This record gives C-alpha cells, structure tokens and sequence, in this order.
C-alpha cells in the first residue's frame, strides 16, 4: 500500500518523530513523508511511534482506497490537531462543580496532616539509631488532637478559620487547651458532640485517615464519625512514660515557621472568601465522593513527597524538627515544615490535574474490529447489542449505565462486551474500559486470549498478571517504614504484580506521582485493561496502606466489565456490591457479563449502582438531572434498553426480559443430556473405587460419543472435581490403574496449584487442541500433537481425558465430547454443560454428561456437603445430599441457564439446590427474613468497620512459594518461600512423589518446568531467576509437614 | 477563475461550525474548548455546501460562495429533514446563486413543455427509463462494485428490472409510477442486503433507523440532493418545475433528478460501508468517490438535456 | 427597512438573526410580520443560523443574501410555482406570474407588444425624471428641457410602430445615443463617447458601469421577488444570458443612473460616494417597486 | 483522481501559492494540500499556478497510479527543489 505520513508534532516530539519516520519513509514536504509499505511494516511503524510518544506527538497516516478517495488509517498522539478527515486548520486562536472545595480541604489537611510528628517521642524515635521502640500513639492521632487544640472545643466554623487567617498570631497558649488520651478520666473523642465544628471534623477525618482507615469496634455506624475513639486508631499498651512522651513538644509545633503560618493563613482566607463554603459543612462531611477524592489526593501527594530528597528551597532552613530519615543511611532527611508544605503543594497540583484526566489519558479510537459487521448468522446478536448500545450512547453518557450481558456460554460474549462498551463511547475521543475477570489469579494465557478475541495488541490492551495478595508484610516491612518516619513509602501496588503493557508511557499526566515504568502508571495509561476483580477490590476494601489509589484512579478514568461476576463465593458478594457502588460513585459505567445471573444479585447490584450514581450526579455534570439509570439487557436473541429510577421498575423490566429469553430458550434443540450416576460409598480407597468406576463410565461415554476417521476413534472428555487434594488422589488412582480395556487413555491434570507458567502452558495446549467444529475430523486427525500420540500406539480407540478443578469453568473455551462432573452448585453444572459440544452442532440423543449422585465431601461423611465451593451452611442446611432428590428430573433433558436466571416459586430452600441458592442470595443481597445497603445508607464509608464485618476472601491464609533455581547452579531447583521481599529456602518441606503407570496410559498436555521457565525467560528478556520469582508463584496453605511435588500432578499436601 | 461546475469533485457537509470569511478566504470555525480552529473550504472545487445542525453563515461568506457558483443548503442533522410541514417534509433549503447568469435554452424548452400534463408524464417515463438503465449498468456491467464485495444475484436483479420496466410501459398516471418506483426500491434494498450478507434489512422512514444501512441511506440522500440541485441550477431550470415528485415535495425537480443515481450508486455503497464498519465521514467520502468515478453529475446534466430536447 | 412594501420585502443590516425560545430575533450589536409574505433580504454584516432558517422555512419566508444597500442579490431562496398541476404543501405562497409569462412569451406578437410596453415605460420614466422632477436639475443637472422633450417625442414616435425586435433595439440604441449627448451638454462635461465592455477610464464611463451593475442587481431582486426566471427575456435576444434582468434594469438605467453619474463626475466624488448617491436616488423613486409593478402590469395586460 | 500538492515556495511566492491552492484543495500539513479532482480541473489548477509564478515558486503534484506506486504529475516553477521522484532534501548546504 501507499501511505502518507503527516506530522504536527512540536518541541521535543518533532525531533523524535523525524528520527523515527526518516527511517521508514521518504520526505515530500517540510513535515510530510510518503512510502510504499506492507501491513506488517505499517503495524511496526505504528507501534514504534506509539512507544516513544510525548504529549506533543501528532502523526497521521493516510491511505488511498479507491481513486479520489483517501482514508485516514490512524492518528498517533494528539488527535485534536486533525479533523475527522485528517485535515489541518489554517489558523488556531484562543464540569467539576466541587473541585475548589476538594482542593481547599486537601491542602488544609495536608498542612495539618503531619503536625503530630513534633512530639518528643517521635523525634527521639527518629533519632534513635539503636533498637527501635514502638510509639505509644500514632502520629495521625496526635495530629488530630493538635487540630482539636488549635480549633478549640465548641468553636464556630468561622472563628477558628479567621484566627488561623490572622498572620499576626503567635498565641501558643492554645497548646494548653489541648487534651491528652494518655491522661486519665478518658477524654471525649474529638468527634463526639461539639468537640469539633462541622468542617474541622472533615479536616480531622482527613488527617486521621491519611495512613489507615479508622477501623474500631461496635446505630454506631450511622453516627459516624462521632464514635471514633483513641482505641480505634492504633494505640498500644505501654508504660505511662511512653504515653506521656508523645504529648510533650520541646522544640515547638511548626507554628513558629513563617512560611507554614503564611500558607495556613492564605488557605484559611481562601476558604472564608468562598461563598457558602462554611454552609455545606455537614453535607461535605458525610459526602462519600468529596471525602474519598480528597483522601486519594492527600495520600498520593504524601506518598510522592515522602520519597523526594531533601529540599532547602522551602521551609525554615534551620528548623529544629524533622519528618523522616533516609532508609539508605538513617540520617535525618526532611524538616517537618518542608514536608508539610511539599505535601500541600503536591495536593494542590494533583487537585488541579485531576479534571484534565478525561482528555490527557490515552484512549482507544477508530477501531474497526468493533464496528465491522459480521457475516455469519451465528454471531448476529453482537450487532444487535452494538446497535442497542449506540442508540443509548447519549442518554448513557448523560445519566449512567447498568448493562447485563445474559447471553449463553459459547456465543462469544467477550467481543460483545468490547463492542458494547466501545459503542457507549464518544466516537471522536475513543473508549476506555476494564475487563475484570471473576478469577482468583489471571494467567498470561487468559490475557493473550482476551487480546486475540478483542483483536487488540499489547499497545492497546494491558494485562495485570498474577493475583492480589493479602497483607503479609504488614508486620515486618511496616516496622522499617515507620522507623524511617515515612510510612507512606510502600508501593501503591504490590511488588510481584506486573503489568504487561507496551504503549504510551512517556509523558503521562500522572507520571510525576506514579512514576514512569511503575505498575500504577502502566495500569492507568492503558486504554483497555485485563485484570481480575480481586485487583479492583482494593479500591473499596483497603484499610491499611495506599493500595486504594491506582484501582480508584482506574475506576474514575474507565468503564467496567465484570466477567463471570457470579463465580464469586456467597461470602464475597458484599465486597462486590461495594465495588459496584464505588464504580457508580466515581462516574464509571458497569456492564455485568454472566450467563447465570440470578434476579436477587442483579437487583442488589443495580441498587448499589443507582445509589452511587445519585451522589456522582450531585457533583459532576449539569445540576438537576434525574437519576434515571440507562439499564440495558443483552442476549443471544435480542437487546433492549430502558431508563429506571427505582428498583421497582428495573425488577419488572428484568423479569420481562428473562421471561422472553426463557420462552426463546425452550424452543432450542437439545445438545446436552445429563444422566445421574450412583457411586458406591478414606482417600486411598475411595479414590481407588472412583477410578475403578470411571473406567467403565469413560468407556461407555466414549462408545456413545466419539469421532471416527480411518477406523480410529478419538474422544475428548473432562472430569471435574470439587477440591484439589481429592483430584490429585483420584489422578494417582487412575494413573496406577491403566486403560479399562484396549482403550488407550491420555490424561491431563489441570488445577490451580501448578506454577503459574506451568498452568499457562497447560492452558495454552488445552486451548489449541480442544478447538472443534462440525465435520472437522480431517483437520482433527492432522494436528501434530494428536498425530504423534495416535501414530505411536496401535489401538484404534483413544480417550483424551482432562482432569480439572473448578478453575476450568471460567475463561476456558473447550469443546468436549463427554463429561463426568461432581455436583457442587447449579452454576457449575450449567457452565460445564455449556462446554460439551459447544462449538459443534448435531446431537445423537445419547447421554453425554454424567453427574455423580453425591460429591466426595458427602462420601467422606462431612456435613455440610455442599461447601467450598457451594452454598450449604449450618444456618441453611439441606435435608439430602443425593442428586436424585435435589434436582428436578425434567432438568436432565435440557440443561441451560433457565434454572438459574429465573426464580422458582414457592421456594423450597432445604430440598432443591437452586432453591437454596436463590434463597441465600435473596437473603443476603436484598434483605428477606449488618446489611449490604448500610454501605451507602449510613456513613459507614468513613470507617473500615464494614470491610472487617464482611471481609473479602477471608478464611485461609495462603503463602507464596516458588521453585527458584539456585543462584550458583541453574540446574538445581530450590523450594523457596516469599516471606518479606526475600525468598527464603525451604528444601526440607518438599519431597518427590512417585507415580505408577498402568497398561496403555500416558499423560498428554503437560509441560516441563525447566524448559517452560527458560522459554518464557527468553521471551520476556528477563533473568531466569527473576522470571522464576516473577511468574512462578504457587499459593499453598501453610502445612507443618510439607508437600509432595510432581511435575504432572502439582504440589500435593503431605502429612 | 474556478473549475467548470460540472467538473468539480468536492462536496461539503458541515456541522457545529461557523462559516465566515477570514482574510479573504471562506473558512468555517470549530470551537475546541480553549481554541478556535479555522478550516478552509475549497470553493473553486466544491459543487455545494450542506449546513447541518448548529451551523451559521455570514453575508460575506455567502457572497464569496455565490461568486463561484457554489450552492448552499440548510439540511438537518442525523438524516432528518429541516422540518416536517404536517404530512410532508422538506430536507434542504436551497440558496441558489442569483448574480450568475445561466444558459437560456433548456429553460425555455422546460417551460414550454412543462405545462402539459401528458407531455410532463412523458418526461417522467423517460426519467424512469434512465434510472432503470443506470441501475442495471452499475449493479451488473461494472467491475468496481464487484471487486469491493458487492455480489448481486444477476438473475434476480434482471427479473426485478424487467418487471419494473414492464410496469413502467403500462403506467396510466403518476400514482402508479410512484408505486412502481417504491416497489423497485424495496426489492433493490432486499437484493442489496442479501448481496453484502448484511442480514435482514427493513427500511425505516424519517431517519428513525438504528442500523448502519438506514443511517447511511438517509445521509446519502443528502449528497444525491446536492448533486441534483447543482445540475438543475447549472442548466438554468428552476427547482420547482418537477415532473414526478411535485405532488408532495417543494422543489421536486431536485428529487426527480437525484432519483437517477440514488438507487444505482448510493444504495450499494451504503451496505458496503455498513459491512466495513465505516463512520459517516468514510461513507460520505466513499459515496463522493463513487459519484465522481461514475460521473453522476454529467449523467444528470445529460439526462436533463435529453428530456428537454425530446420534449419538443 | 421596507425596500418594497408593494411586495412585502425587508432589508436587515448589521444584525445576527438567530432563534431563542422558538421565535426568530435579530440581535443587533425588531418587530417583523413573520408570515407567508415576509421575504427578508439580509445585508452587510448579517449572519443567519440554521435554526433561524428552519423557523423562516416553516413560515413561507423566502430569504436572500443581497449586497450593501439592496444590490446586488448574491443568492436567494427559489420561488415555487402555483400551477394546479403541482401541489406544494407548505406555508409558502407560490406565485402565478410565471404561468402568464410562459403563456404570452412564445408568441412573437405578444412578446413584441410587451417589449413596446417596456419601451413606453422607459421613455415615460425618462421624461418624468428629467423634466417633471427638478430635484436632479436643482442639484446641478440643468438640462436643455426642450431638446430632451423633442428627443423623447422622436423616440416615442419611432417605438410606436416599425415591428421586428431588431427595429426596437435600434430605436433604443438611437435614443440612448442621443440621450448621452444631451446629458453631456446639460452637465457641460464636454465631448464624451461611452466605452463598450467597461474599458473607459473617464469618470463618466466607470460611474455608468457601476450604475449598470447596481441596476442589474435591482432587476435581479425584482425578478426573484416575482418569480420569473432570467432566461425569458422580452427585449433582448433569446440567446442572451440574463436577458430579462437587462430588460427590467433598462427601465431605471437611463432615467436615474446617467444623471447621477454625470453629476458625480462633475463633483469629482469618490466611487463609494457616487454609489451611495445612486442608492439614495433609487430609494427615492421606488425603483424596485416600479419594476415590480411594470412587470405585473405587462403580465396582466397581455391575457 | 486523488492528487497531493506539495509546495516548496518561499518569500513572495508562498503567499500566492497558498492563496491559489487554498481554493482548490484542503490542507494536510504546513505546506501540503490534497483533494479529489478531475482532469479538466487539474489542468485549470496547473494553468492558474503557471500564470502567476515567480522565481521562488515550486509546486509538485503527485498521483496514485497503482497501489504503493505514487507518480509525479508535474512541477510548476523551480524544479530543482525536488528530485526525479518528487522528494525533498533534508538539508541543503553551499
């Protein structure tokens, strides 16, 4: 093709644009290039231009499609310099309604945020190079107490402001008015009654929660922030001397410094000048949006300035106090006045920067794969969904969005979600959205699959690999961070987590605070992000640390997709509801993408989103807009859309759409038939019996369903087990049992306990071998991996079996011929049914799905039997654990989303499985007979009480392990353990496992750890040990005895 | 000096801009929030302008426009008429130049034959005979459309066109001619939807459609109207002297002239752009390319000349 | 503002026409009868918006963009036909003068009758402006009175007979040739010969060409108001471009443009001052209304 | 046809080249125009450019004959500013 490159770059961007384009093209004018090129070369040039692109970069590429018709191919950089057709102007000449209030509050809280570091105890601890001694009181608490002292009890919201606005004021007698929690009589909390005016209370909450949320104990929630007490924020049991030491100020608070007092007076006068500012006091205090945006700015500014080197250009040069000491040497680094002034300056700069984030951040525009119409009648709902989203674009932008992608599995919902959220965007600017998969850990294979399905490169889509990590270093690293005096120096995001992005990171708007190659900067600069919901949960469920900044900025600057959102455990639902509420709070548009969404969960999530959107509309946009959420419904058959301002009309619309979808679902031909199997009731015997039965069962299923070509019969099957240790035991039992009779069996073990690179390799092989279609035998038998395995043996019959944990239900597009499934929950049954013959058409009528009568946890005699995963609890018990009673027999004829989408009536919550699931979901999410709505009905967002009462991913405390090669010898591998930024050595906890092979049974779809490790290290151009520590983690529960490891079976717990 | 009006390639659809004269140049201004951008309009190569929603023009700019014979029309945004006078709609309010003095032969022929109803139905039949021929030509006997993904069922198109011609030959009056035109347009829509594997297409009226095909058809109607108005003004014939669409549409000669190319070049390109995921600008440029390559303006001029000559 | 109340036309100058609240308002940096007969003529320093055009479109208000003072007429909305054959459904008021003009135009006898009526009106205007009104003469354009009357009588006695269009054209040329010399004698400018194709450098020639341009613009405005196309000429040849505009403008050409041009040449005024004087004189005599009335009378008196 | 006009004019010639080319084409860069055009219009533009051409005038018109094959149609004025294929030097020194 012939392309024409035109550059509108300026200043430093022009030099780099010339340097890059002079190598790919010939000049035609002063800023015009032109060359013949190929598609691959054009993509290479575009990616090179996008990698090193500043804010001034502006390059347009034209193309000649049809005579007298040029076509703009793409624009790299600032797209405002060209019109839609790519022309240039002949001459250029010269909505936040609460930005100023947030800026003033943030600056004032920054000035008063570390005023408690003037304590003699804190100064001594900073200067104490010897053995560290834990401070009795947290510096935030004494800062708040000093604010209370300065403001004076009962003082009006104007008196203290005017007093601080008087520069000619050095009345340190206000220190005598201070209280002391160390002193007896239990002084009242600074928030109770009238100890603080309604505004100083807001500033005090900002001060006291600039390192951690005031999580305490215990109507109390609705009265926040009043019930905050000294015991709520830190505090330790110490002798009276230590407690008293935190209150004496020998060198005086930073009030004598001229610059500090001048800036404080300037801020106070600016606040007083503001019309009506001192009137919204109670409104601002309880406003989640204002408080949380102010706290984000304050915390990010503090995190940035706590790492900067000492500056003698601001603050008293010979001030006696100090704020922190450099961790490298321990010498004092920053004076308290300089620290406070810098934190305030950066707070003001960030408050100014934030409104520009909707135009300064990279976006994805002009994509044709999202607008191109389809040619096959199968994928013709992806166009109805796109048209429905485009019909709503303007109303969605004006009022909000709550979409529901209820299309059945195998229909290609990822491209549909991408197209919907791209349609909702303004065509001139582009789209920015996140894909939050409902998985515990995202492998690189799933991210690459997302890139392939959406047709996006790594210059447009980033992947946040790995999973979120619960606080482990909270005891060790926090000690050093507090000793150095900079407790806000921990990274905004975790350490092992890596963002796989290769796009514009040069001149990002938030480069100054986030960094340049830091994982927060890549997380924010990526137009489209592929992460997990556990990565975005720290936005709303972060109690101690700055983990809430990057997810929150992503939420404010992007849309949201919740893939497989119902896969979350029932106990983790309130966290998801909070996340949806905050997504609606900061202006994001949420699209739920699941095929088995029950009505109760959808209603609760919609209520959360509407509640958040009301407060967002109260702060951003034209005032007076009515909260009419533009709800939309998408499915494989049609797409609707309507506005709803209450959960009363949205429920009716959802019920109508569900009824229509069920009516259209009934007429579908059957492609899956389920048969109940009764099993004969420790591990080495039960697993052996199961392996004995699953020989005849697999033989019967293969005989019923298979593929025939040249007299050779191959069939792909799946066996899903609830837990991993029983899965490994059953794998051993099958392996040391052999083929049933002349039926050569290839087994693949796939669970979540393998090394992440190993797991990704297994997924890569299974996603390439299990892609099927109608009448594909000729290509199926010609596939290399299949070819070698078939030719090696002489048996005409082959059984390619996959033994998988519940990790194979999400993100796996596999077409099996048959499946043997243990019962955990109806959603699992539906998802695994949606995978046997999911790509092929034509059913023989014979049973292809086999369900065991009872799960392993019931054979062992444990009660409740449906738990982890499951819904059965002692509070909601089941009268039976046999599938012959919990399931309606009419369901086995045709299994689809119908039992899950609709709510049966009357509810029998102790005899039917789906009835139990619906009863629990409607009991927790809505109400029925510590409620979720308290997150937005009461000011509970001001404390971490809800996050502790209803925790997320609670229970097991996993530890990170890896098979790290020895530093001296690469061949030798060591079982390590991430303890605190340092991989210890734990060879004593690992032992080899011996596997016995029966007649005619080998293993397929496996990988060697060493070969995969070296291959991925070479691919990523990283050190081999660094690659092992970055992408080879395994999370295992702490066991005293240890584990037994085999490459084909993963780590099995040993006792 | 400017190009001959029949040899001009550009056509401009403008929105949310301010058309004015800046330093002797006709330019339109778009507000970029903190800046105003001035974009030049090549008046010496533009047949006509179309000012959509949120546009405005000044007397100086309109004077320089009506000095190179550039027509100006006030259309409506999103494929919507200017307004809807009860049961009828007007799409473009044309501002034809009046200082330019146009040829005075075709106008005399038109006014001479126009006031006889039989001689005006003869003209409508001759107008439809060229529309059918050009439909046949473009859809079948030209390769450019086929090489871009248009694969029409030759037999079905042939039988449809033959039936339309047979109905035309036995047309008693204007109403049956209009009914036959509507039937042919609907069958052509179905055939074009099938040819580009577009799926199931149902034509929406008054710009109420949501699928790309309906929007692109409604947009391309404006380009057809602009070219037809240019041709009628160039020949000196007033817009009001219609032969077919004079019963319900003001300035019906524009619609009658535009019908010649509406179903032969706009229709395939609408579906081709829809299948390709094109935006409105890309579809507009593709349609302009199709019209310039096929010399649609010259065809309109020659057809008007032939009808006027055969009228005598 | 009301350029020609006989046709209900209005001239807006130095104002922005826009829509606020559903009613058009000319926000100058006015109470207008917005109806089927409004016919605005936007002038210098005027800008219109799309909404203004829409509200002027659903009112039957034809809009034209004319020059400074009323002439020339750059571009204008197109008038529709009221013929029973068509059924224009709108708030507009289609005209019925094109039907009569076509009905009489093709017969050479009625065309010649109309042309002679045009010449009679022209001569009557000459005699009225040059003799009956002494405002021009009092301004410094003293004439030979009796000589002008004799020339007008000779021209009338020549136009009243001798059929064939070329004879009428020759008579008009002779009348103009005598009239130019009479005006030169009246203003004492001396010997003067008009330079064809506008190549003269004398003040008289350039002023006369400017007056020709203004009169042509006014005639275009009149024909647009009535709705007659420019092709259907009555005096000029059927092959002359814009014949009707020239024929209509010739009514006020020699009566007003020539004396004002000669007086401005005498005074040595600038081109802008001469153009302003010409516009003021044309406003005084209701030239546009006179051409409209003459066309209407010519159309009606031939049925 | 689609044509691409590139100007290397200087001093007094640049003003007239801009004045003439802004009426026939749309700008793409600082000194680059591009428009669909017909053969008659292309000849009209070339003759207009050649009529008012000084010593500093340098205008090149490119054309797309065959994919990935551009073709110089003509150069009006100083033809030494472009090579045979119509490119421009990155630096000129004495």
């Amino acid at each position: 093709m012939n392309i024409l490159l035109v550059s509108q770059c300026e200043k430093r961007a022009l030099s780099e644009t010339r340097r890059i384009l002079d190598q790919f093209a010939e000049r035609r004018g002063e800023r015009t290039w032109q060359t013949p090129i190929t598609q691959a070369g054009l993509d290479t040039l575009r990616r090179l231009l996008k990698k090193s692109a500043r804010r001034n970069t502006a390059v347009a590429c034209h193309w000649i499609r049809g005579r007298d018709h040029s076509e703009l191919l793409w624009i790299v950089g600032d797209a405002s310099r060209f019109n839609a057709q790519g022309a240039v102007p002949t001459n250029r000449t010269c909505d936040w309604h609460s930005a100023e209030d947030i800026r003033l509050l943030t600056v004032m809280a920054a000035l008063f945020h570390d005023i408690g570091k003037a304590s003699q105890a804190f100064q001594a601890k900073l200067r104490n190079r010897g053995k560290p001694m834990a401070d009795a009181y947290r510096h935030e608490w004494v800062s708040l107490r000093l604010f209370e002292a300065f403001v004076g009890p009962g003082s009006s919201d104007e008196d203290w402001l005017r007093r601080l606005a008087d520069k000619r004021e050095t009345g340190d007698a206000w220190l005598s008015q201070l209280a002391r929690d160390d002193r007896q009589s239990a002084p009242p909390g600074p928030f109770q009654k009238s100890r603080l005016p309604p505004l100083a209370q807001a500033v005090g909450w900002l001060i006291v929660s600039h390192h951690r949320l005031p999580n305490g104990d215990h109507a109390s929630l609705a009265r926040l922030p009043a019930p905050i007490q000294s015991q709520w924020c830190g505090a330790r049991d110490a002798d009276a001397k230590e407690k008293a030491a935190c209150w004496q100020f020998p060198h005086g608070l930073p009030f004598a410094s001229a610059h500090w007092r001048a800036r404080t007076a300037l801020c106070a006068q600016s606040m007083l000048e503001r019309p009506g500012l001192l009137a919204r006091g109670p409104a601002l205090l309880h406003d989640s949006y204002v408080m949380h945006v102010s706290r984000l700015i304050l915390m990010l500014a503090d995190h940035h300035y706590s790492s900067l080197p000492a500056d003698s250009r601001l603050g008293d040069p010979n001030f006696p106090l100090h704020a922190n000491t450099d961790r490298d040497s321990g010498k004092l680094k920053q004076r308290l006045d300089e620290h406070l002034l810098g934190v305030a300056l950066h707070s003001r700069k960030l408050a100014g920067t934030l409104p520009r984030l909707e135009r300064q951040l990279p976006r994805l525009a002009r994509h044709k794969g999202f607008t191109r119409r389809v040619e096959q009648p199968r994928f013709r709902w992806q166009d109805k969904a796109y048209d429905c989203a485009m019909a709503c674009r303007e109303q969605a932008m004006e009022h909000g969005f709550f979409g529901l992608n209820l299309a059945s599995t195998g229909c290609g919902k990822t491209l549909a979600n991408g197209r919907i959220l791209y349609a909702l965007a303004d065509p001139q600017r582009g789209a920015r959205f996140s894909i939050a998969l409902g998985l515990r850990s995202l492998t690189l294979q799933t991210g690459q699959a997302y890139r392939e399905r959406l047709g996006l490169g790594d210059d447009d889509l980033a992947i946040l690999v790995g999973g979120s990590a619960a606080r482990e270093l909270f005891e060790k690293q926090q000690e050093r961070l507090e000793r150095s005096g900079s407790e806000s120096a921990q990274e905004l995001l975790a350490e092992n987590s890596h963002v796989h992005f290769a796009g514009t990171l040069e001149d990002g708007p938030l480069r100054e605070w986030l960094g340049r190659n830091s994982a927060g900067n890549r997380l924010l600069q990526a137009p489209i992000l592929a992460c997990t919901i556990d990565h975005l949960m720290p936005a709303s469920e972060s109690l101690r640390g700055g983990h809430q900044i990057a997810p929150l900025l992503r939420l404010m600057t992007s849309d949201l997709v919740l893939d497989e959102v119902d896969d979350f455990d029932i106990d983790d639902l309130p966290a998801l509801s909070r996340l949806v509420h905050w997504a609606g709070l900061f202006g994001s548009r949420v699209l739920l993408s699941s095929a088995t969404l029950p009505p109760a969960l959808v209603q609760g999530l919609f209520e959360a989103y509407r509640s958040g959107r009301e407060i967002f509309q109260r702060h951003r946009g034209a005032p007076g807009r009515a909260t009419e959420i533009r709800c939309a419904w998408f499915d494989e058959f049609s797409s609707q859309s309507s506005a709803h301002g209450a959960v009363t009309s949205f429920s009716e619309a959802h019920a109508t759409f569900v009824a229509q979808r069920l009516a259209k679902l009934e007429q579908l031909p059957p492609r899956r038939q389920a048969q109940l199997c009764t099993v004969h009731a420790a591990r080495p015997a039960l697993c052996r019996e199961l392996a004995g039965q699953m020989n005849t069962w697999m033989a019967d299923l293969h005989r019923c369903h298979h593929t025939e070509h040249q007299g050779r019969r191959i069939s792909f099957g799946l066996l899903r087990l609830a837990n991993i240790e029983p899965l490994i035991e059953l794998a051993q039992a099958i392996l040391a049992q052999g083929a049933p009779e002349g039926l050569h069996v290839h087994l693949c073990v796939y669970h979540s306990r393998h090394p992440l690179l190993v797991r990704s390799a297994i997924e890569r092989q299974l996603d390439e071998l299990l892609k099927r279609s109608d009448d594909d035998a000729a290509a199926l038998f010609a596939r290399p991996t299949l070819a070698k395995a078939l030719q090696a043996s002489t048996e005409r019959d082959h059984l390619f079996v996959v033994l998988a944990s519940p990790v194979a239900e999400v993100g796996r597009d596999h077409d099996y011929d048959w499946a043997i499934v243990e019962p955990s929950s109806m959603r699992s049954i539906i998802q695994l049914a949606g995978r046997i013959r999911r790509h092929r058409s034509g059913f023989s009528g014979e049973a292809n799905l086999y369900l065991l009568s009872r799960n392993i946890r019931s054979l062992e005699g444990q009660n409740p039997a449906f738990q982890r995963p499951g819904f059965e609890t002692p509070d909601f018990p089941l009268d039976s654990h046999d599938l012959h009673d919990l399931l309606d027999p009419a369901l086995l004829a045709r299994i689809d989303a119908s039992p899950r989408i609709v709510e049966p009536f009357p509810l029998f919550p102790r005899s039917r499985l789906v009835d139990l699931e619906h009863r629990r979901l409607r009991a927790l999410m809505l109400a029925d007979d510590l409620g979720v709505p308290l997150w937005w009905q009461t000011p509970a967002s001001l404390s971490g009480a809800l996050q502790t009462s209803q925790p997320f991913r609670a229970g097991a405390k996993e530890r990170c392990y890896a098979l790290l090669p020895d530093e001296d010898d690469e061949e030798r591998l060591h079982f390590s353990r991430y303890e605190e930024g340092t991989w210890s050595n734990q060879d004593n906890l690992l032992r080899n496992l011996d596997l016995t092979y029966g007649p005619r049974i080998q293993t397929w779809g496996t990988v060697n750890y060493r070969e995969e490790l070296v291959a991925m290290a070479g691919r990523e151009d990283l050190d081999l040990r660094q690659c092992a520590m970055r992408y080879g983690e395994v999370r295992l529960r702490e066991n005293t005895q240890g584990w037994s490891y085999h490459p084909y079976l993963g780590f099995k717990k040993y006792n | 000096k400017t190009i001959l009006h029949s040899k001009r390639a550009n056509l401009y659809y403008l929105q949310h801009c301010r058309v004015l004269v800046n330093g002797g140049r006709v330019e339109y201004v778009t507000d970029e929030g903190r800046h105003s951008h001035y974009w030049n309009i090549p008046i010496a190569n533009t047949t006509s302008l179309l000012l959509g929603t949120g546009t405005s023009i000044t007397q100086a700019a309109m004077r320089e426009l009506a000095r190179a014979g550039v027509l100006v029309g006030f259309c409506g945004g999103g494929g919507t008429p200017l307004f809807s006078a009860n049961e009828v709609d007007v799409e473009v309010s044309w501002l034809t130049p009046q200082s330019e003095y146009r040829p005075t032969e075709y106008l005399q022929r038109w006014v001479g034959f126009w006031f006889d109803e039989e001689k005006r139905l003869v003209a409508a039949r001759h107008f439809q005979r060229a529309r059918l021929e050009r439909i046949r030509h473009s859809w079948l006997e030209d390769r450019v459309l086929r090489d871009a993904g248009f694969a029409v069922d030759a037999t079905a198109l042939a039988v449809a066109v033959e039936d339309s011609a047979r109905a035309l030959e036995q047309a008693p009056n204007h109403e049956h001619l209009l009914t036959e035109e509507a039937r042919l347009s609907k069958r052509l829509f179905k055939l074009a939807a099938q040819a580009t594997r577009y799926g199931e297409f149902v034509r929406a009226k008054r710009g109420s459609g949501g699928d790309p095909a309906n929007r692109f058809l409604d947009h391309g109607n404006y380009l057809a109207y602009g070219l037809a108005a240019t041709a009628t003004w160039v020949l000196g014939i007033p817009h009001g002297l219609a032969v077919l669409h004079g019963k319900t549409r003001r300035g019906g000669l524009v619609f009658d002239v535009a019908d010649l190319i509406k179903d032969s070049l706009i229709l395939p390109q609408a579906f081709l752009s829809a299948m390709r995921g094109d935006e409105e600008q890309d579809f507009r440029q593709a349609c302009l390319d199709n019209l310039s390559r096929a010399q649609a303006l010259d065809f309109m001029i020659d057809t008007l000349k032939d009808v006027a000559q055969r009228s005598t």
